């Protein structure tokens, strides 16, 4: 079960990290300041063409994976007996 | 056809009543389009080809071509330059493309040069949402997404480049190559390789027959190795 | 990126302006990548033109340049013709790298050229695409008005209504990766375009290959079909600044020179293939016939095959070989010519 239980623990891992990242910064002997502030405001109630740059470069990147992909479907040696 | 000497011909081929069969056989001269001849031919090969000839001598090809799901007929009748093939004949073939499940007829007539912003229509759209065997999965979703062209409901109840809509379209109907084909097309690839896998598990456990089931869980391995590789 | 291309070229309409048309040019078709447009003068250098196409659209050097001549087949052309620009052509223009310039309008053998490019792209996967280029005068074109912003980087949504084909305005051609339109200033005739052509020609063709440098000048070949009597002082113009030819069979504007080089029938001869203007165009044939050196014969060939041996037995003609070899990345073609022992 020890690599079953790597790949688990990798994907729990990125949500115990988002865990502590979303929790009031500030230490549990000292933490009712925090819900102090919350419970006042429970009584109250990139760029475009940096996103354009960012996909044209994946999509460089993924035609090289496509062609690379039907380069070694084609040299495979089944192939090639079909095409003999 | 090849063409008094009627009269002969009428009385050593039939020997019997010469006069009546000469007007029978002039009935068919006078609809001469509708005959072909067999006869200087490779004997028992390329039948095809003559068929496609005598439905053109009585005259739409390439949906024929796409019905009888030979994809050699409709290659050859593209590279025929003499034809020059308009907008409207490959906007129809692509239609009939789609609805049946042939995924190299849509690889073909889109490399050929097709506006797909002029194709997809809220007509034709529609059209492909109704193309549902009617025990299915997608058939009772959409049913039940206007008991209260709605495929945004079943998205939420479920969760000028079209290529996307063709994705979800392909994906809802659980159509293997069209969906990898239009994933190759779109952009942005690694977010809708992940939702294309998330999309598929999720009506793959809400799904009756196991076989379908099993079908998608496969498709989903799919996506997710590909924006692995992509990624 | 957009302005200084903005500035450096110029129109003239003669008062010599800054351009408004250039950029990046999409079809209607889907699948498909940009093709790059600019509005020239017709008075300009091919020096920054050249520069301004290999080093900011992004193309590499070419290794040979092609030039298409013809178009007396308007709307059907021969299924000979049409497989020798499908295969002949096109398959040594991508084992070997290079452009093929042409008219980059509809009319002419644009269209079967550029059928050629596409069904070559279709019917393999090479992983790449063939450089075809197109000259075009500013004048001629369908819908020039959907250009006209001068901003600047921007796919122009170029339309084909469908018209009828009148022969005062073109649309262009679809197949193409890169165009020029030269703003000749007369909006109504196809001829103000060649000048600008031949000069570029010369100009690629007095520049070199190789990294740095140190490279054989790179060889421009001309590609001759059918054509018209417009295009004898073409012939005549081209090989006056030393630019090798090679002729086809075709039809008889191509067989005017094929008859006259396998040698009064001359005015025979004159007055049966152009029907038209005898004592001139003659003199212009034996201008052609001063420099019978550089003119080729494709006739008892293979067909659509082994056009890179006569490339070869072009430009020997006009005269290296083992250095065009290396520059074309073949090897069989050196392998050959070590082995014979003359």
């Amino acid at each position: 079960v020890h690599g079953n239980s790597d790949l688990y623990w990798k994907a729990q891992r990125y949500s115990l990290i988002r865990e502590f990242h979303s929790r009031p910064a500030l230490a549990p002997p000292l933490i009712i300041i925090s819900h102090v502030r919350l419970l006042i405001k429970w009584l109250r109630r990139l760029s475009k063409e940096a996103e354009r740059k960012l996909l044209t470069w994946e999509s460089v990147h993924k035609e090289n994976f496509l062609l690379a992909q039907a380069r070694d479907k084609r040299d495979s040696d089944s192939e090639r007996l079909k095409r003999t | 056809t090849l063409e008094e000497a009627r009269d002969r011909i009428r009385r050593y081929f039939p020997k019997g009543d010469p006069e009546v069969l000469q007007a029978q056989v002039e009935r068919i001269m006078t609809r001469k389009e509708l005959l072909t001849v067999y006869s200087s031919e490779d004997g028992s090969e390329e039948f095809e080809t003559i068929v496609l000839r005598a439905l053109v001598k009585a005259c739409d090809e390439l949906r024929l071509a796409v019905a009888w799901n030979r994809v050699d007929i409709a290659q050859s009748e593209l590279f025929r330059g003499d034809i020059q093939w308009r907008s409207f004949h490959l906007e129809a073939s692509l239609m009939d493309a789609l609805l049946n499940d042939r995924p190299e007829f849509v690889r073909l007539l889109i490399s050929h040069g097709l506006s797909l912003g002029h194709f997809l229509t809220p007509v034709r759209l529609a059209q492909l949402y109704s193309a549902v065997s009617p025990n299915s999965l997608i058939r009772n979703l959409l049913d039940q997404a206007s008991h209260a062209p709605n495929v945004g409901q079943v998205l939420r109840t479920l969760l000028q480049a079209p290529w996307s809509d063709l994705l979800i379209w392909a994906l809802l109907l659980n159509r293997a190559q069209m969906a990898i084909y239009f994933w190759e097309k779109g952009s942005n690839s690694v977010a809708s390789a992940l939702g294309a896998c998330l999309l598929l598990r999720v009506m793959a456990r809400l799904e009756s027959e196991a076989e379908e089931a099993a079908r998608r869980k496969d498709l989903a391995a799919t996506f997710e190795s590909m924006s692995v590789d992509l990624f | 990126p957009k302005i200084f291309r903005k500035k450096v070229c110029t129109t003239f309409i003669t008062t010599e302006k800054p351009t408004d048309a250039y950029g990046d040019l999409d079809f209607t078709y889907s699948g498909r990548k940009h093709s790059n447009f600019l509005r020239l003068s017709d008075r300009t250098d091919p020096a920054t033109v050249y520069s301004l196409v290999t080093r900011s659209w992004g193309f590499r050097a070419p290794n040979l340049v092609v030039s298409v001549l013809g178009g007396s087949g308007g709307p059907v052309l021969q299924t000979w013709l049409q497989d020798l620009l499908r295969r002949g052509l096109v398959r040594a223009a991508q084992s070997t790298g290079a452009w093929i310039v042409t008219g980059g309008l509809h009319t002419g053998i644009g269209r079967h050229v550029g059928v050629a490019v596409r069904d070559h792209q279709t019917a393999s996967t090479g992983s790449s695409k063939v450089v075809a280029m197109g000259v075009a005068p500013w004048g001629v074109v369908r819908n020039r008005d959907m250009l006209i912003n001068p901003k600047g980087s921007f796919p122009a949504r170029y339309r084909w209504r469908g018209d009828p084909e009148d022969g005062v305005e073109f649309p262009l051609d679809y197949n193409y990766s890169a165009f020029f339109l030269v703003d000749d200033g007369t909006y109504g005739r196809l001829g103000g375009e060649n000048r600008f052509r031949l000069r570029f020609e010369s100009y690629v063709a007095q520049q070199k290959t190789g990294v740095g440098g140190t490279g054989i000048d790179i060889p421009v070949l001309l590609l001759l079909i059918d054509g018209d009597e417009k295009m004898l002082k073409r012939i005549e113009d081209a090989t006056q600044a030393q630019l090798p030819c090679l002729l086809v069979a075709g039809s008889g504007g191509a067989a005017d020179c094929l008859v006259e080089t396998l040698e009064e029938a001359r005015d025979r001869i004159r007055r049966y293939f152009p029907k038209g203007d005898p004592e001139v165009l003659q003199a212009q044939v034996e201008r052609i016939m001063t420099r019978k050196e550089l003119l080729t014969v494709y006739s008892s060939e293979d067909g659509s095959e082994e056009f890179e041996t006569i490339v070869l037995r072009a430009l020997v003609k006009a005269c290296d070989e083992l250095r065009l070899a290396v520059a074309w990345n073949r090897v069989d073609i050196a392998q050959s010519e070590l082995f014979r022992g003359d």
